RNA sequence: GGCCCCUUAGCUCAGUGGUUAGAGCAGGCGACUUAUAAUCGCUUGGUCGCUGGUUCAAGUCCAGCAGGGGCCACCA
RNA sequence: AUAUUCUAA
RNA sequence: GCCCGGAUAGCUCAGUCGGUAGAGCAGGGGAUUGAAAAUCCCCGUGUCCUUGGUUCGAUUCCGAGUCCGGGCACCA
RNA sequence: AAGGCGGCCCCCUGGACGAAGACUGACGCUCAGGUGCGAAAGCGUGGGGAGCAAACAGGAUUAGAUACCCUGGUAGUCCACGCCGUAAACGAUGUCGACUUGGAGGUUGUGCCGGCGUGGCUUCCGGAGCUAACGCGUUAAGUCGACCGCCUGGGGAGUACGGCCGCAAGGUUAAAACUCAAAUGAAUUGACGGGGGCCCGCACAAGCGGUGGAGCAUGUGGUUUAAUUCGAUGCAA
């Protein structure tokens, strides 16, 4: 409805699943997409392939507002954090700035105990 | 096999038309070495796709492989632990390959009478876009495209 | 890491960029590490080990300089 | 692997018990079993025991002139009622000696009745008792151990 | 007595809209596996619980029924 | 992901 | 003694309320294995507790018994 | 000192080490009993509780799955005070002192002129020697002295009984019968591993045609029979 120019894309990179969120600067959420709701469950929701045409149809759920620049924020570790970006730019956009914001504590919560698999 | 020394053997082409591609087909087609009885079977089978057509047999042929000819194809290998389906471009002689042999298995499990008829029929079909040989060639494009997630380089 | 896209800069360039500086951080292994609670015990095990094998490395590249194969 | 860690069979016929009855003890076999990987000669041995057949079991009637009934006044509860009336039951059976006593109920009749039935079922279950006992014994001996030392035949 | 909600494919389910369709588990064949599993591809199949009318083409739009439940009503 | 067992010369 | 429920495959259980019975585990035959399990494929299995009725026809609806379980056998 | 100790700042406080001197004058070493300290879990009282997580619950997996995996989650983990007194509390190596070739580091002092010495602590290799061997090797498991602790086949048993300690859990001290002809350490050759690396064979994969269903032939098992003669029985009948 609104126009709004200039915008931010996170990514909430984790080893299941991908959510793209793009935001206006004010972090106010236009449009997101996830690689689970892009018809991939499993295996293949876990994969940079998954979190490229997730990318894609965030892109195609706010050009409505007709983004012309992102600033991106990369967060975790999963495969969605690389080719999401690529897929950003390819979709059209012009990348400002890419910024990974993973938090990391200063040695704080105590980590779950590890698998035995 | 583990060695990897296939020098690709040397295979005459067919004596009507003049063609490697042709030869393939009549011994893909071929039962028992029983090649003259397949021959014949071909011929008489290009000949009718000459007629429902209005164009060269080979060019008739070329036509309804280009529509059978797969593009890229699933294979099961492994990577870590678990064993995916993963889709692998065809090699070019591996997608004529295929389209003579969907053909030819298409065309052996009709009504019609003869086989020259069962397979000028499918070649038409072929052509069109509609037999059971350009009907499993659909099947291995969109099998390869389910599992295009697994497409990593 | 914050990689800034400067004016005349082809994309595929400030990813890679980006991909180094992340590399350089070790935020993908600082996480990894994060992931799962190693026991104390268990982390200077592994101090110790790693430490056994970077000293015998050092030992393991004088016998190859001095010593003749053919 | 196949075969029977045990199998029970009635052979019925004329003159059974007459040429099984020395089949009882126990049988030792040596051979190379099935069981066998390196073809080794193994030493194993069965018990058989071969026992006749005793006829069923008739549980008796309960002979009237083979009890001995006492009627007295119940314990317990039950105002004059209670304190006036021959309510309980024992009922003594003489050649077993089981005495059974009953007085659950406020009549005499269904403390009677109630009496007989457990004395039945007392009476035939302690004649079934002898019965396992016995075969129990009867078996044990014939068997002996299952030990390749004890047997009537190699 | 009122209102209503829903009662569509084996088992189920879901619902716009001028129609009997979309699945997801099942059931068939394919691929896959060391073999089971999972995975994937292909297909398979409703008198829209029924029944009228009314509609350029109405299970719906609107009646007469059946069906169950949920809350409210009920002083021969 | 799932793989238990093998008496006694 | 009376009362309520139950009796269905080898075992544990569905089911049906007038016609034409299922499940799981056992069982059999095959496969897999050096072999036994586990697993996989193919099969079979019932006088529907016993009688005497009603009925064209009873597992099903009566009325008896029999066996099993659960009540109760009271106020005093 | 061991147990242990990790942001930064202050306050109180212990030890170590080096340099030059000065001082005391054997005041030392070791230590049964005794005393103290002593991870984690645990216990008591009162706080606290984000995260994690015994128990517990559900979901999976499976033949089952009181597990591993998943979602939750209470004690507990944190604080104060008290208790417990144990750990593969390990260097599986008691403390103290002396002596006996080397090399390469780390760390922390210090003397002299980027070099050359001298101390402390410490990591790795290795010589003699030692050791059953593995290994240890000036930080000895070498060569010696002082003192203490401790062992005497494997099970039974670090258990019972008794004592002492403890709120308890338990700790500590510590048998016997009976039973076995071993139990054990290191190393060696293999074999094996759901260890690693590298290779090969129609071993898989890629294909083509079969078998398993039908009828018949034929061999076998079984069953039958007076007899169905005997042998071959996973691959390799
Ligand atoms: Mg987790
Ligand atoms: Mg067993
Ligand atoms: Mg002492
Ligand atoms: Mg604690
Ligand atoms: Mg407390
Ligand atoms: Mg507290
Ligand atoms: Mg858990
Ligand atoms: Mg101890
Ligand atoms: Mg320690
Ligand atoms: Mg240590
Ligand atoms: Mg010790
Ligand atoms: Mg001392
Ligand atoms: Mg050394
Ligand atoms: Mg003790
Ligand atoms: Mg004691
Ligand atoms: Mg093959
Ligand atoms: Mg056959
Ligand atoms: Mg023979
Ligand atoms: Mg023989
Ligand atoms: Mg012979
Ligand atoms: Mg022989």
């Amino acid at each position: 409805r609104k126009q709004v120019s200039d915008g931010v894309a996170h990514i909430h990179a984790s080893f299941n699943n991908t959510i793209v969120t793009i935001t206006d600067r004010q972090g106010n959420a236009l449009g997101w997409a996830t690689a689970g709701g892009s018809g991939f469950r499993g295996s293949r929701k876990s994969t940079p392939f998954a979190a490229q045409v997730a990318a894609e149809r965030c892109a195609d759920a706010v050009k409505e507002y007709g983004i012309k620049n992102l600033e991106v924020m990369v967060k975790g570790p999963g495969p969605g954090r690389e080719s999401t970006i690529r897929a950003l730019n390819a979709a059209g956009f012009r990348i400002t700035n890419i910024t990974d914001v993973t938090p990391i504590p200063h040695n704080g919560c105590r980590p779950p105990k590890k698998r035995r698999v | 096999p583990r060695r990897r020394v296939i020098g690709q053997r040397k295979i005459l082409p067919d004596p009507k038309f003049g063609s490697e591609l042709l030869a393939k087909f009549v011994n893909i087609l071929m039962v028992d070495g029983k090649k003259s009885t397949a021959e014949s079977i071909v011929y008489s089978a290009l000949e009718t796709l000459a007629q429902r057509s209005g164009k060269s047999e080979l060019e008739a042929f070329e036509v309804a492989l280009e529509n059978v000819r797969p593009t890229v194809e699933v294979k099961s290998r492994r990577v870590g632990g678990s064993t995916y389906q993963v889709p692998v471009e065809v090699r070019p002689v591996r997608r004529n390959a295929l389209a003579m042999r969907w053909i030819v298995e298409a065309a052996r499990k009709r009504g019609d009478k003869s086989m020259a008829l069962r397979l000028a029929n499918e070649l038409s079909d072929a052509a069109e876009n509609k037999g059971t040989a350009v009907k499993k060639r659909e099947d291995v494009h969109r099998m390869a495209e389910a599992n295009k997630a697994f497409a990593h380089y | 890491p914050v990689i800034k896209v400067r004016e005349n800069e082809p994309f595929d360039v400030a990813l890679r960029r980006f991909k180094r500086s992340c590399e350089k951080a070790g935020v993908l292994a600082e996480v990894r590490r994060r992931e799962f609670y190693e026991k104390p015990t268990t982390e200077r095990k592994r101090a110790k080990a790693s430490a056994v094998k970077r000293h015998a490395k050092k030992l393991a590249r004088e016998n190859a300089r001095r010593t003749r194969l053919y | 692997h196949g075969g029977y860690k045990e199998i029970i069979a009635k052979i019925s016929g004329d003159g059974v018990y007459g040429r099984l009855k020395f089949e009882s003890g126990g049988h030792r076999v040596q051979r190379v079993p099935a069981t066998e990987s390196q073809g080794r000669i193994h030493t194993s041995a069965c018990t058989v025991a071969v026992m006749p057949e005793l006829p069923d079991a008739e549980l008796p009637d309960i002979n009237p002139a083979d009890l001995r009934i006492d009627t007295f006044r119940s314990s317990g509860a039950g105002g004059q009622h209670v304190n006036t009336t021959d309510s309980a039951i024992r009922i003594t059976h003489l050649p077993t000696g089981i005495v059974v006593e009953c007085q659950d109920e406020r009549s005499q009749h269904k403390n009677k009745a109630k009496a007989l039935s457990v004395l039945g079922a007392r009476i035939h279950a302690a004649e079934m008792a002898k019965r396992q006992q016995a075969e129990a014994s009867t078996r044990r001996n014939l068997l002996g151990s299952g030990d390749r030392s004890d047997r009537n035949r190699t």
